[PDB]
Parts: structure tokens; sequence; C-alpha cells
């Protein structure tokens, strides 16, 4: 859980909400993709490869 | 040169000065503003500890150096005393208004112009809120007052319990209602006495269907309660009689001290047998009753208590129908006490309150009065309900009053904001602008309550701004001059449909006392401060 | 035995039921009708912690 | 030339700061008292500021002993007054609870939720406790002594008077029994005017007792006066028996010779009327909460009556309530109704080196004196506070008559209720939901770690048990520090007691929440 810290304090930072970001993150790499991350190019929490 | 022993500021320097203490004073409470505003907590350096929400309460308790400061501080302390309500927003507009004719002035702009363009906006809005943006209660009913109390709680400690505070706020309001000459229903709010006591939780409040009394019997041998009650008030203290300055007794003749002595007594003695002969039950003074009296009213099983506050005997009087006797004289130069002068109720109880108790006065007859019992978890908790309370009784007596509301979260700002706007460019080439900066200083109030939320106020702000132009644009979609802002989710919606409302008084009010305080503090270009 | 104060007791039990600008400004403001005991001390010094808590 | 808009000696600090320190505040308020729960709690030396010392570990006295600065804390301290004052016990569970709320509310508010989304769960997570510990709780017969013993027992197993539980109990069920009073269709205990509590150091604590009458430490005005009456009719007085100057100025003007002795023997003749209208009813004791004079004495012993003076007014309330009379002022007006009959012995002795007054064979009394015999002056004033409680919760078992299961039980119970009920809840607001249920398992966890087992594992074992259908009863043993069913140990709690903690913990947590800025320093503006 400790890792979360890390996209959490970017979405903070990015201005966004961190919680819905990591949830789209786990529910994303659930499905398969190891190589999407936080979008910081956005105004709503949003996540690309 | 002019040997004038103090300081002297003058020009652009003292209106900086005027407008950063004003500024200051708008961002103390400016965090406190709307359903998503939060509390502040005051220490009186004396261990005294102060959790509110109001405006007026903030500013008073703080001590303010700057007189342009206090003038925003007393400026709240009079709108909480002729509405009860946007105590902050009055502040929060009048800072703005300061700033941006502070703005003005020093783009070369005489203040004169900026003034009457004030004068003309502020008497502009009042006339397209009065004309536009108002909502008779007659077509709604008690669910507008509910609404309205929701509403004026929200932002305060019992903003969640609103579902149950507003309907205790109405049912106290409108117990008290009577109607004066003319035929015009008056709801006399400050009669509802409100009494805290720490204990149980909010849902716990009871609101007595009579009257409240913070006072105990004098006596351990008297009843703690009586089913029919006779209230007898009186307003003259029951103890042994003394004579006054101007009379002195000299004794000559040794046989008669003790005649004297008795008399002093028997005098009180006689005065408590003609108010018992009557029936009264419950007897209430103003004054204090002496251990005599006191078994005089245990011997006889009837209630008895001293030290009675006068405005709780006269509420108690005007509700139950007796009549305040300050002393025993009829017009026959005797002294007689009959059953006219007695009030009724269906039942006087000593109840108890977390390890203390107080006297209900329940079901006065000829009159039906209200008093709120608030419990809470400490003193400040109870404070904070008292004090929303008391705001949301003020609004729901604005509310029966006038029967127009306007409404909330900020839509009034912002359709009066371009109202202005667009109505500025028909007057004027200076006075343009200053009325086009009171149309942008007015759009503070919704920034301020999208910026509480941690919400995009410039997104929201700007979408209201466009729902409201097109409603002003387009006369087929009149419907948007209710949208508002909804600070749970951080979308517009239409308030008049979501139930925000607020008495159009509380508006109308806060602009003009924000453009005189605005215009006041404009009229200074230099100061004086003489050493003391 | 009046000498022993037969009532310091009571009185005792009955206490215990709890139920340099400055010195200048807190007199020369405020009503002169109610009494000001004021108090001076030293830290370190004992004696003053009694009285204080008297 | 300090010009400012504020005073000078204004502080003001705002943002997650004040959030932050007022949680911190709070939970260190609580772990001043946290190891003070439980059967297994420790004593703790208060040193009172006058030079006094309080050893205790009831959490009211404790936190009330203890002065702070953070006004946090001072909220807290008011909290534990407030449970105190409300219902008698709890006041250390209610703070624990309170800490673990604001603790898991600090968790949330470290990420980006609104302080108001919280309050909004934790409204809605109260009223869904007090909804489920309405539906665990079970009646009781009130008629059943060993069932209103056996609660009592229950509140005072975590006292330093457990070892003395009988007695204690007993005391604390004939005070709370015979202190109730019904008049004029009202109904009332008044445990705070009667039921006094008399302590003298000395003696052992097994001769504690409470009597049936009252106890007060007076003596005969004179010696003559008998000690000892056998069926005494008992007659109180407020007004004083010696001649007092009148109301309004009467001076006197003696030009003759005989005036003088005249006023005196006057003076001395309306004592005699005095005494004569007390004689007239034929009392046997004469009791005044002012002075009596020698010539009053004097003539009373004439009647054989026994006269004692300067009672306080409680007292005497007390002894109108034991001995059923009536308080009269003027003893002209004394009618036979007033006349104290009933007491069924009244007796002077000597106890130690002090006399003391004795009435303690009334029939039907509604008053009471709570004799406490103990080792020194701090360990009966610790059992004075434990019967205190006691009362209070024998009070508010017969005013409400429902049952908690205690142990932990009933916190697990709420919390696996409310856990079960937030898997509907699909919002954003579920998560502080469900973390103030889960708060609630701080009091099973602070009754392990002061028993001293292993937490985690009796917490994890718990949660299994309380998972099962019929398992609400469920708790942790205090002493053997192992999984037990309250319905076997027998620990059971008045349901208003957990109410009342939960309501005011869940409140605290509330109020503290909402304050964002703190400004201090400014005068008190009187
Ligand atoms: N439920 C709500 N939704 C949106 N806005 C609201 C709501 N309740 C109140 N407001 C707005 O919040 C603003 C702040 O009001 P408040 O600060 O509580 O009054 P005061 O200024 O007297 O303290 C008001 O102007 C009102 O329009
Ligand atoms: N015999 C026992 N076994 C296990 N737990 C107990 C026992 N007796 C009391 N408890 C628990 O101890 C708690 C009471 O602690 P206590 O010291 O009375 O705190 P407070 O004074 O704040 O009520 C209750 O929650 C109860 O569940
Ligand atoms: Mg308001
Ligand atoms: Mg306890």
């Amino acid at each position: 859980e400790a890792f979360e810290a890390i996209p959490r304090a970017l979405a903070e930072n990015s201005g966004v909400k961190a919680n819905e970001v990591i949830s789209k993150l786990y529910a994303v790499h659930q499905e398969g993709n190891k190589n999407v991350g936080l979008d910081i190019e956005a105004e709503v929490p949003a996540v690309k490869d | 040169p002019l040997s004038v022993f103090g300081d002297r500021s003058t020009g652009e320097t003292i209106r900086s000065q005027n407008v950063m203490a004003a500024a200051s004073i708008a961002n103390i409470v400016k965090s406190s503003l709307g359903p998503v505003g939060l509390d502040k907590m005051l220490v009186d350096d004396i261990g005294d500890v102060t959790i509110t929400n109001d405006g007026a309460t903030i500013l008073k308790l703080l001590e303010v150096e700057h007189p342009a400061a206090k003038v925003l501080c007393e400026l709240a302390d009079l709108q909480d005393k002729e509405v009860g309500d946007g105590t902050t927003s009055v502040v929060i507009i009048a800072a703005e208004l300061l700033k941006n004719a502070d703005e003005l002035v020093k783009q070369k702009i005489h203040p004169t112009s900026v003034i009457s363009g004030y004068r003309l906006a502020c008497k502009e809005a009042v006339r397209y809120i009065n004309e536009n943006l108002i909502v008779n209660t007659d077509e709604l009913g008690r669910d507008c007052l509910i609404n309205a109390a929701k509403t004026s709680m929200s932002s305060k400690i019992i903003g969640i319990n609103g579902d149950f505070f507003a309907n205790m706020v109405v049912d106290a309001v409108l117990a008290i209602k009577y109607t004066d000459i003319r035929g015009q229903p008056r709801y006399p709010v400050n009669s509802v006495n409100i009494l805290k006591a720490h204990g149980r939780s909010q849902m716990e409040s009871m609101l007595i269907s009579g009257y409240a009394l913070n006072c105990v019997v004098g006596s351990q041998g008297m009843p703690k309660r009586i089913v029919n009650a006779k209230i007898a008030c009186l307003d003259f203290s029951l103890q042994k009689t003394k004579m006054k300055l101007g009379v002195q007794v000299v004794i000559t003749d040794p046989e008669k001290l003790d005649q004297i002595r008795q008399r002093e007594s028997d005098i009180t003695k006689e005065r408590i047998q003609k108010i018992l002969a009557t029936g009264a039950n419950v007897i209430l003074t103003t004054g204090g009753i002496d251990d005599m009296c006191l078994k005089y009213f245990v011997e006889a099983g009837a209630m008895a208590v001293r030290r009675v506050l006068k405005r709780d005997l006269k509420r108690i009087a005007k509700a139950s129908g007796a009549t305040i006797l300050s002393t025993l004289a009829n017009l026959e130069g005797e002294e007689t006490f009959e059953a006219a002068m007695l009030g009724q109720a269906e039942e006087v109880v000593q109840e108890r309150i977390c390890d203390d108790e107080l006297i209900l006065i329940k079901n006065t007859k000829a009159r039906t009065s209200a008093s709120i019992i608030l419990r809470g978890a400490n003193d400040f908790m109870c404070d904070e309900m008292e004090r929303s309370l008391h705001d949301a009784l003020c609004v729901v007596k604005r509310v029966l009053e006038s029967k127009s509301v306007v409404p909330g979260g900020g839509a009034v700002e912002a359709a009066l904001s371009i109202y202005l706007e667009n109505y500025a460019t028909s007057m004027g080439s200076r006075e343009q602008l200053a009325i086009a900066e009171f149309a942008r200083s007015l759009l503070v109030i919704p920034n301020t309550l999208a910026v509480n939320a941690a919400q995009d106020s410039t997104d929201l702000v700007a979408k209201l701004r466009a729902f409201h132009n097109e409603a002003q644009v387009n006369p087929e979609r009149k419907n948007l001059k209710w949208i508002g802002l909804d600070l749970s989710n951080g979308k517009p919606r239409d308030n008049k449909q979501a139930g925000v409302f607020e008495p159009t008084i509380v508006k109308v009010k806060s602009l003009k006392f924000a453009t005189e305080a605005a215009i006041t503090i404009l009229r200074i270009d230099d100061l004086i401060k003489l050493h003391p | 035995f009046l000498q022993q104060y037969r009532k310091q007791r009571m009185e005792e039990m009955r206490q215990q039921l709890h139920k340099g600008e400055g010195f200048l400004d807190m007199i020369d403001k405020e009503q002169k009708s109610i009494v000001i005991m004021v108090h001076i001390y030293e830290d370190g010094i004992p004696g003053t912690e009694a009285m204080n808590g008297c | 030339r300090p010009v400012l808009v504020l005073s000078q000696n204004t502080k003001r600090e705002s943002g997650r700061k004040v959030q932050s320190g007022n949680i911190n505040a709070a939970k260190t308020i609580a772990d001043i008292i946290r190891t003070c729960l439980g059967p297994k709690s420790m004593m703790k030396m208060l040193l009172d500021p006058m030079g006094g010392i309080v050893m205790t570990n009831d959490g009211n006295a404790i936190l009330r002993e203890i002065q702070v600065q953070h006004p946090a804390a001072k909220s807290m301290i008011e909290i534990s007054r407030t449970q105190d004052e409300e219902v008698g016990d709890g006041t250390t569970s209610v703070i624990i609870l309170a800490g673990e709320m604001l603790s898991v509310a600090e968790h949330f508010l470290e990420q980006q939720m609104h302080p108001t989304v919280v309050i909004s769960a934790y409204r809605k997570a109260l009223d869904d406790m007090i909804s489920t510990l309405k539906k665990i709780s079970i009646p009781v017969d009130i008629s059943d002594s060993d069932m209103m013993l056996n609660i009592i027992n229950s509140s005072i197993t975590t006292k330093a008077i457990s070892r003395w539980s009988s007695l204690a109990c007993n005391i604390a069920l004939d005070a709370v029994k015979m202190v109730q009073f019904e008049e004029n269709g009202r109904k009332e205990i008044d445990i705070k005017k009667y039921a006094r509590v008399e302590k003298i150091p000395g003696g052992i604590i097994e001769d504690s007792c409470v009597l049936r009458g009252v106890m007060i430490n007076k003596d005969v005005t004179h010696p003559r006066m008998r000690r000892y009456i056998k069926n005494p009719r008992i007659v109180l007085l407020d007004s004083s028996l010696e001649y007092k100057k009148g109301e309004s100025q009467t001076d006197i003007e003696i030009t003759r010779e005989e005036d003088f002795t005249r006023i005196l023997q006057m003076e001395e003749e309306y004592i005699q009327q005095l005494c004569e209208d007390i004689i007239q009813l034929k009392p046997d004791v004469v009791i005044t909460e002012k002075g009596i004079s020698d010539l009053a004495q004097h003539y009373l012993m004439r009647a054989n009556i026994t006269a004692i003076r300067r009672v306080r007014k409680t007292d005497n309330n007390r002894i109108a309530r034991a001995c059923g009379a009536r308080i009269v002022s003027r003893p002209e007006e004394l009618r036979e109704d007033d006349v104290g009959t009933g007491a069924g012995l009244l007796e002077i002795k000597k106890i130690g080196d002090e006399y003391f007054t004795f009435i303690t064979d009334c029939k039907d009394p509604k008053a009471c004196t709570i004799l406490l015999r103990g080792a020194s002056k701090e360990i009966l004033s610790e059992v004075e506070r434990n019967l205190q409680d006691a009362m209070q919760v024998c009070r508010n078992v017969l005013l409400d008559p429902q049952l908690v299961p205690g142990g932990g039980a009933s916190e697990m119970a709420v919390a696996h209720a409310l856990t079960e009920k937030s898997k509907a809840m699909t919002g954003v607001e579920q998560w502080p939901y469900r973390a103030v249920a889960q708060a609630l398992e701080v009091i099973p966890r602070t009754l392990i770690q002061n028993c001293g087992a292993s937490t985690i594992r009796l917490l994890t074992s718990l949660r299994a048990k309380h998972t099962q259908e019929n398992c609400e009863t469920w708790g942790v043993n205090g002493e053997t520090g192992t999984l037990v069913d309250m319905k076997e140990l027998g620990i059971w709690e008045p349901l208003a007691v957990k109410l009342q903690t939960y309501k005011t913990a869940v409140e605290t947590a509330v109020l503290l929440l909402r304050i964002d800025d703190i400004v201090s320093g400014h005068k008190k503006k009187g």
C-alpha cells in the first residue's frame, strides 16, 4: 500500500482526485495493462499508456 | 510646516491602506461561507473558547484597530440587527466593492463618478431583484418555510440535522404568531426562550408547547408538579415588611414593641393569605421570597418561585393570561387580590435535564407560546446551536412577514452581474465603468462558494454566467434565472427546484448596507492620526 | 472551643466543591465598584504556590 | 508607528495545521487515560493545586484535575464532564471513542475529502449505531433484586471497591430504592440531594452501611438533654429561638426608672412564649437551622426536649424526608401534621473524638445517609466516587430497564452490523461510514491491552465470531483475556449509558471536525 503514495502525490500535485486515479489504475492493471499510469494533461482523473 | 502632533497619510497611500484593512477583514471570515464552509474556534486569552460560523459573532469577538475595518465590523453588526442573516455576505460584498472601486480610482477615475455609478448600480440591482428574481410564497406553502429554514441552517452545526430542526423552528415561529392592528400578521421572535443543556444528542432537542423557566422552586417542601395551575405573577418581593427612609419607629411605651414586631411580618402574612385565597397554585415573582412566605406556600401545597427574570415573567403572564401585579392596591384604597388576575395552564412541572432541574409551564390557555431546549455534547456546541437556531428563526420570520423569496446559491448574484454589465452601457462614460465594476464585484459570492468546496471556481462561475446570459437574452428560456450552484457535486442546478431559498430582504439590505459602507470608505483621501 | 475554629473544617470541605503596561491598563479601565486583589510573586522562592492555590 | 488591522497580540492559524493539531490534541487527551479502562485498570495519583491528592481511575476525575491550553483538549474535558453528569458512567469509554473517531477522520482529511462529507457519514453511522443498540438490547425485571445486584456489580467490577462487591451493591441498591419518591403523579429519585454520603476516616470498610435515616455531625446544645430517645417526635425549624432586632429602625426612648427592666423582662417573656408554643405540640426533639438561645434551651429542657442548633438546610431537608416532618418557620403556626413521627430511634454517640447524631430507625424513610468507614480520606473519597457510579447506574436501570452486553460485545456487534449495512451504500461516503463503524473496536482492543493478552489475535477471533448469526453477546473476558459469552459471564450494562457514550463521542468528533481556523489572544471585551 505504501507504493500508492507516488500516484497519489502525482494526482494531488496535478490537481485531481487521487482516489479516482488510484481506482482507475487498479482497474486497468487488473485488466492486464502494466504500462498505464497518470495522465497529467487532463482536467479530470484520467489514465493513459 | 503643518506642525500637527501626529501622523498624516495622503493620496494613494491611505486609500491602499483602507483597502488592505477591508480585504483583511473580508479574508478573516471568507472561509466560513456556504454549506462547504467551516467554523472557527476563537480563544479569549483567558481560556474562554468560542466555536462559531456567524460573521457578526466573529467580528464582535475580535478586537480591531484600523477604523476602516471597524466600519465593516459594525456593518456586519447592523446587518445582523436589521435582518439576522447574510452577515458574512454583506462584509464580503462591501470589501470587494471597495477593492474594485480603489482599482478604478488608481486608474485615475474620480471617486465621485465611482460613487455615482455605485449608487445607480445598487438602485437598478434592487429594482431588478424586485421585478424579476422574486418567488411568492403563497403558492408554495409550508414547504417554502421548511426549505428557507434548511438553507439558513446549512453551513451550521445543525446542517444534516436540518430535516428535524427546520420543522422545530417553523413550529416555534408559528406558535408565537399574532396579528396587530391593520390585520398584519407580525411574528415576534426573541419571545421563543432558548434554553441549552448538554447531554443527549441534537435529535433529543425538545420544543416546549408552552414556556420553559430556567429556575426551580424555592423550597423543597413544595410539590414539584401541579396539574391545574393558576399562575399568579407578582413584581414585588415577599419578605418581612420594612419601613421606608421617611418612617422611623420610636418607642416610649415599652408595651407596643411586641405588637410592632409582630405586625412587621403579619403584613406579609396577610398579603400571602389574600393571594392564596383565590385558589392560586403557582406564584411567580421577580423579587425574592424569604423562608416565612416559603413555608406559607409549602403549607398550602402551592408553587412559589423567586427571582424570576422580568422578560420571562412578562411572557408567562401574556401567554397564560395573568396580569403582572407590582402591588396589591385597588382604586378603593384597599389591598385586595381577585381571581381575575390569575393565569391558567394545563400543567406546571419541574423537570430534570442532565442533573439539573427547570420548570415547564405546559399548554398555557388564551395564548400559545413556545420554547426550545437544545441538547448538545458540551457548552460550545450548545452555544453554536443557539446562534444557528436564532439565525433560522430570523429567516423564517422574514419569510413569513414578506412573502417574497429569492433563489440561493449565488443565482441572484450572477443574474445581477449579467444584467448590470448589460445595463452599464446605457449610462454615462465613467459611471459606466463604475457600474461594470459593481457587476464584477457582485460575483465574489459564487466564487467564494465554489472555492470553499475545492471546486473549479472559474469553470463553475463561467457556466453560471452563460446560463444567466442565455436566460436574459432569450425571452423563451427565462426559467434559467433559478440556476444556482450545487456545491455537493459542483454543477449548476435550478435552486428554486432544489429548494434553496433566501428572503429578498436579506439581499436588498445587504446590497444597500454594502453600498453605503463602500461609499463611506471611498470618500477618504487623507488621514490625520493624532498622537494620544 | 471557639479558638479552634470548628467551622474551619466544614468551610474547607465546602470550598473544594468547585461545582508592565497591563498592570496600568487593567485597573485604569473597568468598573470601580468591584474588588481587585493583585498578586505579586517570583518563581523559585517558596510560599507563592500555597497562596496562589488559596 | 505600529499601524495594524487587528491587535498586536492576536494570533491566527488556519488550514490543515489546525485540523491536525485538534485531532492530535484529542488523541493525546485520550492517551492520557487510555490505560484506566477495564477491570484490570491501574490507579493514578493526581496532585491537586491546593495541596490535595486525588488517587483514582475514574476518567472524569482524572481529566478534570488536568489543566490544558489547547482548546480541543478543553472540549474533550467538557465532553467527559457532560458524560459524567448525564449518566455517571462511561467517561473513559466516551473519551477513547472520541479519540478513535477523530483519528479515523484525520486519515480521510489527509486526502482530498471535505469535512462535511465525513460529518454526514458520521451522523448516518450514529443513527445506525443507535438503531443497532436498541435492537440488541434485552429487558430487565426491576423487581428482581438479584438482577439489580448483578447489574451494579458489573458496573463496579472495574473500580477499587470491587474487593467488597456484595456490600457496595447492597448499599447502593438500598439507597436508591429508599430514596425513590412519587408525589402528585411525578416520579423522582434525587440521588444528588438526598442519599448523602458521609465518610468518617478510621475503622474498617466492611463496617460501612446505609442507615434507615440520617446522621449529622451535631451534638445536644445542653448536656442535661437526653442523648437517647426511643420514639422521638421531631420538630424542624428555621427561625432562630432568640431575640433578634426588627427590620426597621426601632430606637427606644427611656425616661422612666422601670422601662429598662421591663424591656429585658419582655425579651425573656417573648423567649418563654416561643418555647411554650413549641412545647404545646409535645415534641421530643427540636432541630433548627439557626441558633437557639440559652434561655430557650432552659425552657425546652424544662419540658424534657432535646434541642440541636445550627444545622445545614440540606441536612434539615434530609431529616424532613427521612422522619416525615415538615419544616416550620413560625412556632405559633406549628400544626400536628408538622410534627415528625416515624423515626424509630434518635441517638447521639461519639465516634472517635467527635459526637454524631443518629436518626437511624425511621420507618419508610425517603432519605438516607451512607456512613463510610475507611483507612484514610483519599481511599474514602475513591469509595464515595465508586458508590456514586453504582447509584447512577442503578438509577439509570430503574428509569430505563433495557440492558446491553458488556466486555466490548456491544461494540463488536454494532461494528459488524454497520459494516454489513455499508455494503449497499455504493457511494463516496461509505468509506468514512465503515471507518467510524470499525473505530468501535477500540474498546475491546483497549480491554485486551489492559488485560495483557495478544491484541491482534484476540480481535481477529472476536470479529470472526461476531460474523456468525447469534454472537452479539460474545465479548472479551477482562481478567483471563479470553473470548467468552456475556450471557455466561454476566457483564451487562444499561442501554442508556451506551447510547449516551456513542452519541457524545460521535458528536464530539463532528464538532471538532468542523473547525479549520483558530484565532486567539484577543481581549475579552466584556
Ligand atoms: N444548500 C445550499 N446550496 C447552495 N448554496 C447555499 C445553500 N445554502 C446556503 N447557500 C448559500 O451560501 C451562502 C452563505 O450563507 P451563510 O454564510 O450561511 O449566511 P451568513 O452570511 O449569514 O453567514 C448564502 O448566500 C447562500 O446563498
Ligand atoms: N468482568 C468484565 N470482563 C470484561 N470486561 C468488562 C468487565 N467488567 C467491565 N468490563 C468492560 O469495561 C468497561 C468499563 O470500564 P470502566 O473502567 O467502567 O470505564 P468507564 O468508567 O468509562 O465506564 C465496559 O465497557 C465493560 O464492557
Ligand atoms: Mg446565513
Ligand atoms: Mg464504569
